[PDB]
């Protein structure tokens, strides 16, 4: 748990 | 065991025109252990023998699960989550 | 019966609740005469040591009332005994 | 099984045997020509992600399909089953092969057939046992890190405590207020100063010790062989138990069992059966692959190291501190021990057929089985917590339940219309069918952690509603295929087949399939002798196959419940469904020739493919004008060519030695031919790719340059300009208008892996190589580790600390204050070569059983799994991924030690 | 062998045959607007403005929006079957509410031309339905051209897109690409729907939950305020102002009770259904909180500066509960508007921080009339109306000179993100590096200087279109010049 880091790619493939 | 219950909505004769259904699910697992030691045999030959020894152990666990629910006004949209919250809303079944 | 519109129609023509001159038969309305199926295939065999026997069957049984009351399986079996050697014999019963 | 134009590649049963992990394709990594086994996890219950001849379709499965006996079964039933009852895996990769198959069969088949007893006077029982340890490969990219007083330093000059404060203040007044927060409760309270520093700035903690561990993995089975005359028969009983290498608990444990059984009754009759069970346990780390704050990989890598989960013992602590919380923050063991979660999976496969055969050449055959899988799984969140929102506690319940049942039906007519012409003639129906069902209930309020029960809730407003969801599909097929072989040296096979789904239209479900395959053994007919050639076949197939792997309700207009009140119902717009959905069509030529040497000790197949996809699944991007994120339609299409070669030697020297070798290779090109709405690219947002006309799936991102010296900003090149004769134009300003399409594909074009193995008297040992060449990666963590201009509180790489001033500036980072993109200063080459095992076993010699007469034989053997990686990639693991490195389960690094009694 | 398989809980699209079948694609409708306008999709906006600093409990999540990051901006949310957030989220939600409301409000057309009704209760509750309807295509062009429209005192675009709206359909069909339509095409559309619906639905209000002509009139003021004309704004928003009293409390805690509760409030012109069980969300980004046994306790991602402190007298009944005093247990102030509601709770005793979606207030009909009037030059209705407002928040307005307006303004719509609209049609530029942080909060909130400067007519003060545009349709021309 805890707090989220933003800015990730979205992964596809 | 895995069974299913249902009261249908939109019939005239009834006195609500709402549906309702219930799921449950039964569990239960047996396990049974036994280990034996026999011997047989004669002393002379008017005397015959047997022995036998052993170990036996017995094992049960049960279970049940339970849903239901209720306001239902389609045939077709019944599954258990499209049912109407507020007063509609019960305790699940549980039995161990 | 003129208040729902399944039966403000039949009235009169295919429906009559209330018969006086001749009397209604509550034995056919509530019991029924049921059918019963059976069927079932088995294989036994063995051989130098081995023995077997194997089995697949069906069952089905409905009530003679007419609330529903049926019971039906389908069901196997395979028992299975070998000789593996001078000192050793294994086997196992299995069924579902 | 398949034909004999095709392109089969069989794997024996000594690579499949003795394996330290649940996932039995990640054994077949670098063994067969053209497939690509990857696994991205290193999770126990994790499974692998097969392609054979590159990328099939961009919207729908590539997967094969996996049969095992004549049934077909998911990867996660195969993961129930003890690879020690496994006889040899054989992979059809071609279209004259896989044309009994019907469901998604043009990925490719992988048939696993099972161990039946090889009958004699005395049967045989084997005892297998073994132990081991897993660990982390990777432990080098936190070797660059900072530590704890470099940080606060970094802290202090960037600005992020505030303008005007000493290191002494930020450490003093600032973030040793973890006295304030755990003055407030009660098992803290009297802790604090004594046992437990949770903030620390003379040491430097380790985070690696506390978010990861050296875990246990266990087997073990009992396994009788035999048979008569007629019947044969094969029992075997097991156990397989591994933990998960992370503090977070994942796990697998399964007891198994299974009995072949085969037998002739008269001479007419044979009937069979292969029955299967197993009680396993499943739980998987359901936090990797996102970013938290102590979480995973990520929080080995960023989290403070001024930050204390310890002990002055030396142990894991139940909190830690972070600094601005309002609560304290459990460990993973804490986490994991007032959060449970059980899970119990019972699992049955019957099958069993009857074969007939009347007169001499038809037989006709029936088979069918049942594959029956119910789960039961249990969570909770207990009551009483002091580190908690709330006092109270929760638990939820659900019950799973799968049914799939098969039926085959064949009749094949098998003669000779003259001496020297064989012919063979087969026709066969298909019926595979499946439901399931998932329900659910869930209660909160619980006060005490043993009236715990789902009836035992609170009763008001804390009531809630249950959970349900239905699947279900049904495919039909018939098929017939029919051989031809000419005098010993021609053969042809022709085939066809037609295939109905329940996942298409009432007037689109069925489709009519064909293949013709040919043989020409050369070296019988022309050269009939030689002194070193041997074997000399070559081989040729046309053929169309289809896939159908999208989910079950795809092309209907639907409607769903959406209630407003409590009162009455309301209903919205689910989806926009298709009318006129279909197969997707899928046609492959093949060309192979195989080849032997001096009297087959060195043999060679050379394979070459076109592969084509017409009509292709596609779950197209609707924009969002429309209101549905996206449809599955029929539109599009692609194309893989590419050569497979593979060689098999043997190079001993003596009496007593035995060396051999093998290798493999693949080249794959993509293409993509044809997208949807009449567009000729396509880019996928937020992943960093795009789908081209012409190209295959490649990376589409701006070219990084370095920063600009004088001012200290990040420079990006231009695409497609140059100045004055100089270099190539950059520019200051980050626009969206910079992206290139960048020459590197997301999928790997190059394949392969290669082989060792020697002996001795008794003594062997083996070595397996698997080569992944063509990789490419965006790392996401370098990301959060190499930027200056936001999230200052996570732990840096040492390279920040030389950052450009204007006192300093002859460095190569950039200024503080600016964010970083993804670019191609994130793309990391991703290639790698992994030695896959290291195995040295030792029969016992036979001198040693000359006069007891109970044991026969014995076997022992040590062994080490993914002990050698050959890397560029700074991320803790190459193969996790799939253009995206995220917060990763990295793979383990095994080390075993079994015997085995064959007494 | 039947291979036929279709799904459970889910029915067919099919002509509306029956007047049931209308009332439950109506609360469909209703249950869909309740996930689209509510404040967490006006969160994004509203830090965008002047007022917020980020502490340091940000993981970057605020942080592009209130530091103006026009590198993450640009491509920025998720909308798809995990997620839906952010400006692409944004995007999504109002064209799904504008999209279902056209197959609506047609099927619904279709149905009274075949005469499918059988009484003429149902004909006129079908046309009322059919009104509530165009009411709601109203409202989601309406806001979508708010964010994704230049007003136009702006200087540099993308060439061609000065006087551009959004892509406006008038019909459900999900398979249309085209391109972008005008301002004046889009003005056209929402106020023809606006005043073809005002002339249908009745004179007083049926119900909360539902759509009235009281919101009809609130709405058409409030896009007739935000489209530049004062008089026709004055003339809606005069109709509405004095049918709901404004809250009557006597201290801060009196206001706080009757604030709070949406079945109380009496001064809702317009709010969505809200149970503790079915229609109840959390929306704690601005004030960061999280329950613990019986109390609150907040970590807060971002704060608001001292100039927004200090537009509040200490005897404000707003400083206790739009804003509070209660980050670092008593050191500094956030916005604590969107807190909780003591209905929508399971135990009684335990917080759980759940609101409800409110879609019209009354406070801000009485802005809009007290700046239409002081633009058009009518100065008693403007006193009229700000002594009333702000004596009934608790501190009266000495001086009417709109300076007191925009404080005003500024101060009662708080959380509602409505201050980057004011801010340009005011021409007050950003200064967000002049301002200073609460001096109680330093080493929490500290000082991040922008990463793009935003002077009077910078470009991003409306949004880019997502990048699932621009992609599948390649006539649309985009907004920004980078
Ligand atoms: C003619 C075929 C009849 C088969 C029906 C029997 C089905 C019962 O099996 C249920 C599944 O359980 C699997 C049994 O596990 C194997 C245990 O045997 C190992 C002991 O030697
Ligand atoms: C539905 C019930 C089907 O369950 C079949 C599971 O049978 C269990 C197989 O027995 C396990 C044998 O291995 C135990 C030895 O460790
Ligand atoms: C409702 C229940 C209907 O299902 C009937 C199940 O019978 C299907 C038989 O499956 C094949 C089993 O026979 C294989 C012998 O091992």
């Amino acid at each position: 748990s805890g707090a989220t880091t933003a800015t990730t790619t979205t992964s596809n493939s | 065991t895995r069974t299913s219950s249902k009261r249908m909505p939109n019939n005239p004769y009834d006195s609500t025109p709402l549906g309702e259904r219930r799921e449950r699910a039964y569990r239960d697992v047996s396990k049974s252990f036994t280990n034996t030691a026999e011997y047989k045999f004669s002393i002379d030959e008017k005397h015959d023998l047997t022995a036998l020894m052993g170990h036996e152990y017995i094992e049960y666990e049960g279970d049940v699960i339970g849903a239901s629910s209720k306001g239902f006004e389609s045939d077709k949209l019944m599954l258990l989550s499209q049912g109407k919250t507020g007063n509609s809303l019960s305790l699940p079944e549980h039995r161990v | 019966y003129g208040n729902y519109d399944s039966l403000k129609d039949e009235y009169g023509k295919t429906l009559f609740p209330v018969d006086f001159n001749h009397d209604a038969d509550w034995l056919k309305a509530l019991f029924k005469t049921a059918p019963t199926s059976q069927g079932d295939i088995s294989f036994s065999g063995g051989s130098q040591g081995t023995s077997y026997y194997a089995s697949i069957g069906y069952f089905d049984q409905e009530g003679m009332a007419r609330e529903p009351a049926n019971f039906k399986r389908y069901s196997g079996r395979l028992n299975f005994e070998s000789r593996i050697n001078e000192w050793l014999k294994v086997g196992a019963n299995l069924s579902g | 099984l398949s034909t004999v134009s095709g392109s089969v590649a069989k794997v024996s049963s000594e690579k499949l045997a003795e394996k330290p992990v649940a996932n039995i394709m990640d054994a077949l990594q670098g063994q067969v020509a053209g497939m690509q086994v990857m696994t991205t996890s290193g999770d126990p219950t994790a499974v692998a992600s097969v392609e054979i001849h590159g990328t099939g379709s961009l919207g729908a499965s590539s997967a094969p399909l996996y049969i095992v006996d004549g049934m077909q079964t998911s990867l996660d039933v195969v993961a129930t089953m003890n690879p020690n009852d496994f006889e040899s895996m054989s992979v059809l990769k071609d279209a004259s092969a896989t044309s009994i198959y019907g469901a998604r069969a043009a990925n490719g088949v992988v048939f696993i057939q099972t161990k039946k007893g090889k009958m004699s006077e005395r049967g045989r029982i084997t005892f297998n046992a073994s132990y081991g340890i897993s660990q982390i490969l990777n432990t080098k990219p936190l070797d660059n890190m900072m530590t704890g007083d470099e940080l606060l330093d970094f802290q202090v000059k960037a600005g992020f405590w505030g303008n005007n404060q000493t290191v002494q203040k930020v450490k003093d007044m600032i973030l040793a207020g973890a006295e304030d927060l755990y003055g407030n409760y009660d098992s803290l309270k009297d802790e604090y100063g004594k046992t437990l520093f949770p903030v620390d700035f003379n040491h430097d903690a380790d985070w690696l010790k506390a978010l990861f561990k050296t875990a246990p993995t266990s087997q073990g089975d009992i396994s009788f062989s035999g048979g008569s005359q007629g019947t044969s028969y094969y029992a075997s009983i097991g156990y397989f138990d591994q933990e998960g290498m992370a503090r977070e608990p994942a796990n697998f444990k399964r007891y198994s069992g299974r009995l072949n059984f085969e037998s002739r009754i008269n001479e007419w009759l044979k009937v069979g059966a292969n029955l299967s069970g197993a009680i396993a346990n499943r739980r998987s780390a359901d936090y990797f692959g996102k970013y938290y704050m102590g979480s995973g990989t990520f929080g080995v890598l960023t989290m403070p190291r001024y930050y204390n989960p310890f002990d002055v013992n030396g142990d894991l602590a139940d909190v830690y501190y972070m600094y601005g919380a309002t609560r304290p923050s459990m460990t993973e063991p804490y986490f994991a021990k007032m959060r449970p979660f059980s899970s119990e999976s019972h699992q049955a496969n019957v099958n069993g057929f009857a074969q007939i055969t009347p007169i001499k050449g038809l037989t006709l055959k029936a088979q069918a089985g049942v594959d029956i899988t119910n789960t039961r799984t249990s969570s909770k969140r207990m009551p009483n917590n002091p580190y908690d929102s709330t006092p109270l506690g929760e638990r939820r319940e659900r019950a799973y339940r799968d049914v799939s049942k098969s039926f085959t039906n064949t009749a094949e007519y098998k003669f000779s219309i003259d001496e020297k012409h064989d012919l063979t003639a087969l026709m066969g129906h298909e019926y595979i069918e499946y439901e399931g069902d998932v329900i659910g209930a869930s209660s909160k309020g619980f006060e005490s952690d043993k009236l715990m029960l789902l009836s035992q809730g609170k009763t008001g407003n804390s009531l809630s509603l249950p959970e349900h969801r239905v699947a279900e599909y049904a495919y039909l097929s018939f098929f017939s295929r029919f051989n031809y072989g000419f005098d010993k040296w021609m053969y042809i096979d022709f085939s066809v087949r037609n295939d109905q789904s329940s996942r298409f239209g009432s007037n689109n479900r069925s489709a009519w399939f064909y293949s013709v395959g040919g043989m020409f053994d050369i070296y019988n007919k022309f050269i009939q002798e030689s002194n070193w050639l041997s074997d000399l076949r070559l081989k040729m197939s046309y053929g169309t196959t289809g896939n159908s792997e999208i989910g079950n309700y795809n092309h209907q207009a639907l409607v769903t419940v959406n209630n407003y009140t409590e009162d009455a119902m309301g209903l919205s717009i689910s989806t926009a469904g298709n009318p006129d959905l279909s197969w997707e069509k899928q046609s492959q030529f093949n060309f192979g020739l195989a080849a032997g040497a001096f009297n087959n000790r060195l043999s060679a197949e050379v394979d070459f493919y076109v592969r084509t996809t017409n009509d292709m699944l596609i779950d197209v991007p609707m924009p969002y004008i429309s209101g549905f994120f996206s449809q599955y339609q029929n539109v599009g299409s692609m194309k893989n060519t590419g050569v497979d070669l593979s060689l098999k030697g043997t190079i001993y020297q003596n009496k007593d030695w035995n060396v051999y070798a093998s290798a493999n290779f693949n080249y794959n090109r993509q293409e993509i031919t044809k997208l949807f709405f009449g567009l000729n690219k396509y880019m996928l947002p937020n992943t960093g790719t795009i789908w081209e006309i012409g190209y295959p799936n490649s990376f589409y991102m701006a070219e990084y340059a370095g920063i600009d010296k004088k001012t200290g900003k990040q420079l990006w090149y231009v695409p497609g300009q140059v100045d004055a004769d100089g270099n190539k134009v950059t520019t200051s300003q980050y626009s969206a208008d910079l992206e290139t399409r960048i020459d590197k594909s997301v999928t790997p074009p190059i394949t392969g892996g290669f082989s060792l193995g020697a002996s001795w008297k008794g003594l062997s040992l083996d070595a397996d190589f698997a080569y992944i060449v063509g990789k490419w990666m965006i790392n996401n963590d370098r990301y959060f580790t190499e930027n200056g201009g936001g999230l200052m509180q996570l732990n840096k790489d040492k390279m920040l600390l030389n950052a450009w001033t204007e006192d300093n500036k002859e460095t190569d980072v950039p200024k503080l204050g600016q964010s970083p993109q993804f670019d191609t200063h994130l793309l990391e080459n991703a290639s790698f070569l992994r030695l896959k095992n290291l195995k040295l076993t030792y029969v016992l010699p036979n001198s040693l059983f000359a006069g007891q007469n109970v044991i026969g034989g014995a076997r022992v053997y040590l062994m080490a799994r993914n002990l050698l990686t050959v890397t560029k990639y700074k991320g803790f693991d190459p193969e996790a991924g799939g253009n995206v490195g995220k917060n990763q389960y990295p793979n383990s690094k095994q080390y075993v030690a079994g015997i085995q009694l064959s007494f | 062998c039947e291979l036929d398989r279709d799904p459970e809980g889910k029915d067919f699209q099919q002509p509306y045959t029956s007047f049931v079948q209308t009332k439950q694609n109506r609360d469909g409708l209703y249950a869909l607007l309740r996930n689209t306008e509510n404040p967490r999709m006006h969160f994004y906006q509203e830090l965008q403005s002047d007022m917020y600093c980020t502490t340091i409990t940000d993981g970057n999540s605020l942080a592009p929006f209130v530091n103006w990051d026009l590198g993450i901006l640009n491509d920025h949310g998720r909308a798809d079957e995990d997620e839906v957030s952010g400006i692409a989220g944004y995007y999504f939600v109002y064209n799904r509410l504008n999209q279902q409301a056209n197959a609506f409000v047609n099927n619904t057309e279709a149905a009274l031309q075949n005469q499918v009704y059988k009484n003429s209760t149902e004909i006129a509750n079908a046309k009322s339905f059919l009104a509530e309807g165009k009411v709601l295509q109203a409202l989601a062009i309406w806001r979508l051209m708010d964010r994704f429209s230049f007003h136009e005192s702006v200087t540099e675009v993308n060439s061609g897109a000065k006087d551009l709206g959004v892509i406006l359909l008038k019909e459900y069909n999900p398979g249309y690409i085209g391109p972008r339509a005008t301002k004046a095409q889009c003005y056209d559309y929402i106020l023809s729907r606006l005043s073809e619906a005002i002339e249908v639905l009745p004179e007083n209000r049926e119900s909360v939950l539902y759509v009235s002509r009281d919101y009809a009139y609130a709405l058409r003021a409030r896009i007739y305020l935000a489209l530049g004309e004062y008089g026709k704004a004055a003339a809606d928003a005069k109709m509405v102002v004095d049918k709901y009293p404004l809250i009557g409390a006597a201290d801060a805690s009196e206001f706080e009770n009757i604030y709070r509760s949406d079945a109380n409030n009496p001064e809702i012109i317009f709010r969505g259904f809200a149970s503790a069980t079915l229609g109840s969300f959390t929306a704690t980004t601005l004030n960061g909180a999280a329950p613990a046994g019986k109390d609150i306790k907040y970590n807060p991602s971002a704060v608001p500066f001292q100039w927004v402190v200090d537009l509040y007298e200490n005897e404000d009944f707003r400083k206790s509960v739009y804003i509070a005093k209660v980050v670092k247990k008593d050191k500094g102030y956030l916005v604590n508007k969107f807190l909780e509601d003591k209905a929508y709770r399971d135990v009684q005793d335990k917080p759980n921080l759940k609101v409800g979606a409110r879609y019209f207030s009354v406070a801000e009909v009485y802005l809009i009339l007290v700046e239409s009037a002081l633009q058009t030059g009518d100065t008693p209705t403007a006193e009229k109306y700000l002594k009333a407002l702000s004596k009934a928040r608790g501190a009266e307005v000495s001086v009417v000179n709109m300076e007191a307006l925009q404080a005003e303004r500024t101060r009662e719509l708080i959380g509602e993100g409505s201050r980057l609209r004011d801010m340009v049609r005011w021409s007050i530029p950003n200064n967000h590096d002049a301002f200073e942080t609460q001096p109680g909060l330093e080493g929490f909130a500290n000082t991040t200087p922008l990463k793009a400067q935003a002077p009077v007519g910078f470009y991003a003060y409306t949004w880019e279109f997502p990048q699932r545009d621009r992609q599948t349709n390649p006539q649309l021309i985009k907004n920004w010049p980078i």
